[PDB]
């Protein structure tokens, strides 16, 4: 266990009193002309450098004035007070110098805290800076976790200025890695070319190594004469060298070109009765069913969103409290497309049940979702910031709605309910009244294809389809999906292969559920049979399962072993 | 299911006979299942739950008592928990527990197995008093490691048995009963306590034949055993299970030979008469006492679901034995051998014949139950002819299989 | 201000504790008769109000790595230093005096309060005068006054302790001149002063001129001068003159201890104000007055009473209904209740019996769940602790227990067992021919008088004869349920019974019973103008109290 806490607090606050009131100070730190009167005890408890500074036997053992150099006054003051009061106020700016002084003074505890701060602060705009920082100081855990987030993010942006100022060893590890996420192998080629041409002949010796990590499908085509233009004059040790050099190193395709348009399913019927629900996916091209990681702490009643950058997020949901037992939590998670795991993120402010997650302008919008408040503003609409990793409230929606769906069209949020629709204008944070539907239908989903909204189904569900045009602002009927009579189809609207397809599972009387998808002809207003899902690969999923459009890697994921 | 209305329970004796968390569980279920008496049952429960610093179940019981008092304020047209207890109870409970924890952790730095085991048992006892089941188990599951002597193993088994009853982990009870019995070479009657725990656990696990056998071996010298089950209910538990499973000669031997169940039957004269009437073929008085025993003991903890099955078995067994020494048994007289009607007995008899073990035919004309004594030879010949026909059919099937396999006949 | 301590404040205490035991970064070391105590200035500053000035004043002490602190014990400083490093005092019962002494040297105000509370709680029987001089040497006013009242009672009880001889003059004057002497006679204080004065020589004769005038003049004209004639130094003339001057003056007044009237302590009476449930009152057999007492917990009820031969009142157990194993003791002068060591089991209506200076609690619903339901537990009035004893033979409810001839006797429905304190065993006794419960027994002389039960059953038992016999029936009005109470009054067996009828008021009357007459003669009838209704669950016990300290209970006749 521990020891007496009531005296632990008394001594702690009294040492703080003896620090603010400078009485029992035998050693003072001289940093850039700033006096830091303190004790040898407190500096010893935190830092592992002062233990080699005082109890070492050097000249400073008896000297009462030490001139600590290559440090910062603010960083020293916060470190000293942290050793004195433990309140480590970590902002978003001074953490860089905080780690520098923590490593210099070898203070293990603050090193772990700032590493825990940086493991949460890793994002898009500082991935390169943190990796270089993680390369400068040995922080392998941060270095590896950065590298993974770095690997995906460089491929996406590949335009940050700190990428040019990187060590040769770091670049070789980044480029030769098999975790890059690229639609083509040519974007990494030009990224290396611009990095090599960024500086003078100091990149010439590294050019013999950077090309040794890139595949040979581009080491004989264009971007070889371009280097000859940029070659130092009369250098005959490079042009001939690269002429006969690209024989070895085993051309092999990378892993980033292995993303296929797949239908991600959540809360599917668990195969083993020991678990409540599971998550699976259907492959429209591979015609197989790949398993997915379980929702975080079997998070049920959640919502899914896929950003244009192909990122999966989970918000809302409830966990069974420790027979009916369920408690709602506002936890937020992010799915790793390669590690097959859900990385936790900043939680929301209010708990939600079945929230509608919609992405727009890089912000994740969660509209409604049976909030816990229940006050006059029983909607609690709030967006998420993907660069600052925080949540910001938005303009409340006019009318309280339940069991609603939302889509994004023309950089605007379009949320749909039983019969009403309101469009949110993110630039002014306002809501405008939209067209009114003539049919009262709920418990349905909508897919945003182009500049039109397709509300498919509604109430089991039915085959009613009401097409809404943003430019026309009107709801019109197109047709009804031809399905077997005396059945209860489960419609799922989704956009795939630049076309509006439907994932409709139908069940007949005294018969098992049948899976089949149809391709809706936009100009002909007819659902055509695109593909029939055989039951030998896909089993029953349930009723409360959700579907979304996204891309996943079949290599990182594993096939689900289950009998037809 | 249960939660029926019926008067005349003596709350004072049933509460005082037991003691501990077992008593707390008994007072709660009695209040929850016996209306028109829940208030005093809850009032006595909360008055005892506040003792020994309970935390979570107190809130549940106080809320139930508050609801019960509110109900009493509207029928003949809620007590305060005194939350100063919360401040008082928590502050005392923490300080003594932290003091005890400090001692044990220091003893863990002293490395003495028995002291670690004894301290962990003390921590488990405190956690059970605090209302922390799993917390006590881990303390008890760390005392199991540091055992030194046979008595230490016996104490370890008893503690796990006690906790797993509250946890309803009866598998852990039975495993530790077997460990405590079979290991140490099968005045201090220690095996009697183990047998009592096993019988109660088996009965709660929907077992009657072995539970009665274990309960019959329980000696009355155990006397005070309130942490698991009072002797009054033990006698009732043994008697009902014995009546349902043990046959006549099986009943007579076991009750008499044990000589401790005779003392148990002295404690509960009602079941003693029931068994005696069962022996003397007076099932009319036997079952009318049984129905009187039904209401008084259907608000019991581990009995209420099982007693209905036990009583149903008793009714079936009584009918089977009654008709056994009868050739032309008048259904009127058999109906007169109970408070049942002629039609109800006929339906009960018909059900018994359909299930079996009565071997009878009902003559509804004169309402006389005639026993069936079929000739062995006729049935033997009939089933032998049926067997021969089935053998010929299977031989034809096998010959056809051989024909289709030899000629290589199969769907491509 | 934010002073959060979750999983950090403990860490700093540990980190400093690891460095202290590993001897890291010590800048000051204490030399204690050659023993080295490497420690730190910061921790010494917070713990001690002297060590802060030991390292701050501009003297040569500040620039000195080795400081030779003397007049301090190594063990006491070490336990103070470790208390400054972990906070757990873990004080024993023997080294309390020296630990307080060193906390008076280096001003450890924190441990000083802890030791003061420990000392103020453990003034049991013998160290009272010893620590009173200790409280005289070191100013501990709160403990000084608490010991003063305690000494005033206990010293008068023993008045032979050797530690009392070595006392300062001022403390003796305060003790002896106070009007809190618990003495029934004025001669015992006279001889106590005489033996104190004859213990030494001329130096104490100087104090004799000031202490001889602090007692009442009735004892200054006595043999004191005659015994002082042989004990006076030769050639002393003026001392005799000043001795003769102490006869007439200085306000001869009566003391307080002589008001030790035998009275009756009652508990759970009919409260006057409806806001209160029960109350504790008293009755004066001689003064014919009804006094009141303060409820010990003021909310808990169902307590048991016991009176030691030294006239002490104790309260144990009870329910408040949750059962609490708390213990209390009644102050004979402050009219309050000082708690004591609680019991290990929460008893309901315990039966406390005093024998050989030990309090024996027999039965009373200990916890109920014990494997052997037939158990008892005793108390130690000297060591202040509870010691387990041999368990009870048979399970009894609503039982009574008394003490006769320094032996424990417990009575139930029909059975009786005698507990032999020397061997700690129970022995079977005579069986009663009548089964009666809900009754109590009285230990008068060498005979036990079991009165009542369900009535008016008078069943007398003799220890020397070991037999039960009938005497007579108490004269009571028919169609009534008497509530019998048997207790020893004025060295005479008497009873206190109340009769209640239908549509009639309760009447209180006590009768005088004779051993050879077998008749309850009318001794005194308690008038309703002074005493009101008591109730049904009230208890009665015999004890001596002080009228001045207590207050009369107001009630309209």
């Amino acid at each position: 266990r521990q020891i007496n806490t009531e005296y632990a607090v008394s001594l702690l606050e009294q040492l703080k009193l003896f620090y603010e009131q400078q009485l029992f100070t035998d050693i003072v730190l001289i940093v850039e002309g700033t006096e830091f009167p303190c004790h040898k005890m407190v500096l010893a408890t935190c830092s592992s450098y002062f233990r080699a500074m005082f109890m070492s036997g050097l000249s400073e053992s008896k000297q009462t004035h030490v001139h600590l150099r290559n440090v910062d006054a603010a960083t020293l003051q916060i470190i000293i007070t942290y050793a004195y009061t433990g309140n480590l106020a970590m902002n978003d700016s001074t953490v860089e110098q905080l780690y520098e002084t923590a490593c210099f003074l070898q203070v293990e505890d603050v090193l772990q805290r700032c590493r825990e701060y940086l493991i949460k602060k890793i994002n898009a705009e500082n991935c390169v800076r943190l990796l270089s920082f993680a390369d400068l100081f040995s922080c392998e855990e941060l270095k590896q976790s950065a590298k993974r987030m770095v690997e995906h993010k460089f491929t996406a942006v590949y335009h940050q200025d700190a990428f040019m100022q990187l060590s040769h060893d770091l670049l070789i590890d980044i480029l030769s890695s098999d975790n890059l996420n690229v639609e083509k192998e040519e974007t990494v080629r030009e990224a290396a070319m611009l990095w090599l041409e960024y500086n003078t002949e100091s990149r010439s010796q590294y050019l013999s190594s950077v090309l040794s990590q890139i595949r040979i499908d581009a080491l004989s085509e264009v971007t070889q004469r371009a280097w000859f233009q940029g070659l130092p004059p009369n250098d005959k040790s490079v042009v001939v060298q690269g002429l006969y050099k690209d024989m070895p190193k085993f051309f092999k395709p990378r892993l980033g070109m292995t993303k296929e348009e797949m239908m991600i399913f959540i809360e599917a019927s668990s195969e083993n009765p020991c678990s409540l629900y599971s998550s699976v996916c259907y492959s429209p091209q591979a015609e197989k069913v790949y398993k997915l990681c379980s929702p975080p702490a079997d998070l049920h009643k959640v919502g899914t969103v896929v950003t244009p950058d192909n990122d999966i997020y989970i918000a809302g949901g409830q966990v069974p409290l420790k027979q009916t037992a369920f408690r709602t939590v506002n936890c937020f998670y992010w799915f790793d497309a390669q590690q097959n795991t859900w990385f936790p993120k900043t939680p929301m402010l209010f708990v939600r049940i079945k929230p509608s997650l919609v992405c727009c302008e890089g912000y994740i919008y969660a509209i409604g979702g049976d909030s816990v408040g229940g006050e006059l503003n029983r909607r609690t609409v709030e967006r998420y910031d993907t660069e600052k990793d925080e949540w910001t409230m938005v303009s409340p929606l006019p009318c309280a709605w339940q069991w609603s769906a939302a889509v994004v069209v023309h950089d605007c949020i379009y949320v749909m309910t039983l019969n009403l629709m309101y469009c949110y204008f993110p630039r002014s944070d306002s809501w405008v009244e939209m067209a009114m539907r003539q049919t009262s239908r709920s418990f349905a989903s909508a897919a945003a294809f182009g500049d039109k909204i397709f509300y498919i189904g509604g109430l089991g569900s039915s085959v009613t389809v009401e097409i809404y045009d943003v430019n026309k602002n009107e709801w019109k009927m197109a047709a009804n999906i031809p399905a077997k009579r005396y059945s209860d189809p489960c419609v799922r609207a989704v956009v795939i292969s630049n076309s509006l397809c439907v994932f409709m599972r139908e069940t007949h009387l005294n018969e098992r559920a049948k899976y089949v998808t149809y391709q809706y002809d936009l100009e002909l207003d007819r659902w055509s049979l695109r593909q029939h899902i055989s039951e030998r690969v896909l089993w029953d999923l349930g009723r409360d399962f959700r579907c979304t459009v996204g891309k996943l890697y079949p290599s990182c994921l594993e096939e689900s072993p289950w009998k037809p | 299911n249960y939660v029926v209305e019926n008067p005349s329970l003596d709350l004072e004796q049933y509460a005082a006979s037991y003691s501990g968390l077992m008593r707390i569980e008994r007072l709660q279920f009695i209040a929850d299942h016996c209306p028109t008496l829940r208030v005093e049952a809850l009032k006595m429960a909360l008055s005892f739950v506040q003792r020994t610093f309970n935390v979570d179940m107190y809130e549940e019981i106080h809320r139930k008592l508050s609801e019960a008092t509110r109900e009493l304020q509207n029928a003949p047209d809620p007590p305060a928990l005194d939350t100063a207890w919360v401040e008082a109870t928590r502050k005392k409970a923490l300080l003594k527990l932290e003091k005890l924890d400090t001692d044990l952790k220091n003893y863990k730095g002293n490395s003495i197995k028995e002291s670690i085991r004894r301290g962990h048992d003390d921590l488990g006892d405190h956690y059970l008093d605090c209302g922390d089941l799993s917390n006590a188990l881990k303390c008890y599951s760390r005392a199991r490691d540091y055992c030194t002597s046979a008595k230490h193993v016996i104490n370890m088994c008893l503690n796990v048995i006690k906790v797993s009853v509250y946890l309803q982990n009866w598998s852990h009870v039975l495993s530790y009963v077997s460990k405590a019995e079979s290991t140490p070479e099968i005045t201090q009657a220690i095996l009697t306590k183990l047998k009592c725990a096993a019988g109660l656990a088996e009965l709660a696990a929907r077992k009657y034949k072995q539970a009665a056998k274990c309960l019959l071996l329980a000696s009355f010298d155990h006397c005070d055993f309130p942490e698991l089950l009072s002797p009054s209910n033990v006698a009732i538990y043994g008697g009902l299970c014995a009546l349902a499973t043990f046959d006549r000669q099986e009943l007579q031997r076991n009750v008499i030979s044990s000589s401790s169940f005779k003392l148990f039957l002295e404690l509960e004269p009602q079941v003693r008469d029931i068994i005696f009437k069962f022996y003397e073929s007076k099932y009319a008085s036997c079952l009318k006492m049984l129905d009187e025993m039904k209401d008084n003991l259907l608000l019991d903890m581990y009995l209420a679901p099982h007693v209905r099955t036990l009583y149903t078995q008793i009714r079936n067994r009584a009918l089977i034995q009654y008709f056994s020494p009868y050739v032309s048994a008048d259904m009127h007289r058999m109906a007169a051998a109970f408070n049942t009607t002629v039609a109800a007995l006929e339906d009960e008899l018909t059900q018994l014949i359909l299930e079996g073990l009565i071997s009878a035919r009902v003559d509804s004309h004169s309402k006389i139950l005639y026993a069936r004594d079929v000739d062995q030879r006729s049935t033997t010949f009939e089933k032998s002819l049926l067997m021969g026909k089935e053998f010929q059919r299977r031989a034809k099937a096998m010959m056809l299989r051989a024909a289709v396999l030899r000629n290589q006949i199969h769907v491509k």
